C-alpha cells in the first residue's frame, strides 16, 4: 500500500 | 521503465548481509547494482534489514524530509545501514568509495505501490 520511493538520511 | 518503488530496492536493499563485509563493500555494491553504469553515483546508502522492516517504516514517524514535503517517516528503531561515499580521487569509471557501517534511524520518503 504504502513503500519507500527515496531515502532520505540517517538519525 | 523500473518504478520508483523498485529503484529504491535496487539502491538501497540489503538484506543478505547484516553488515558491511569489509572495506571494499561499497565498491562491490555500487558496481553489482548497476549504480556506476554512466557516472559514479557519489553517496548511497544499504540497509541491511527485511524488505518487510523497511516498508514498515511508512507506518512509522512522520517527519518533514529535506525538501519540504511531509511524505517523510523516520524508523522508531535503529537499522544496519552503509553509507557509500565517493572518495576524492575516484573518477569515472574505475568509481572508489569508502564504507561506513553504522547503526541509525532511517528516513525515507513514501508514495502508495
Amino acid at each position: 500500500p504504502y513503500v519507500p520511493v527515496h531515502y532520505d538520511a540517517s538519525v | 521503465k523500473e518504478t520508483a518503488a523498485a529503484k529504491f530496492e535496487r539502491q538501497h536493499m540489503d538484506s543478505s548481509t547484516s553488515a558491511a563485509s569489509s572495506s571494499n563493500y561499497c565498491n562491490q555494491m555500487m558496481k553489482s547494482r548497476n549504480l556506476t553504469k554512466d557516472r559514479c553515483k557519489p553517496v548511497n546508502t544499504f540497509v541491511h534489514e527485511s524488505l518487510a522492516d523497511v516498508q514498515a517504516v511508512c507506518s512509522q514517524k512522520n517527519v518533514a524530509c529535506k525538501n519540504g514535503q511531509t511524505n517523510c517517516y523516520q524508523s522508531y528503531s535503529t537499522m544496519s545501514i552503509t553509507d557509500c561515499r565517493e572518495t576524492g580521487s575516484s573518477k569515472y569509471p574505475n568509481c572508489a568509495y569508502k564504507t561506513t557501517q553504522a547503526n541509525k534511524h532511517i528516513i525515507v520518503a513514501c508514495e502508495g505501490n
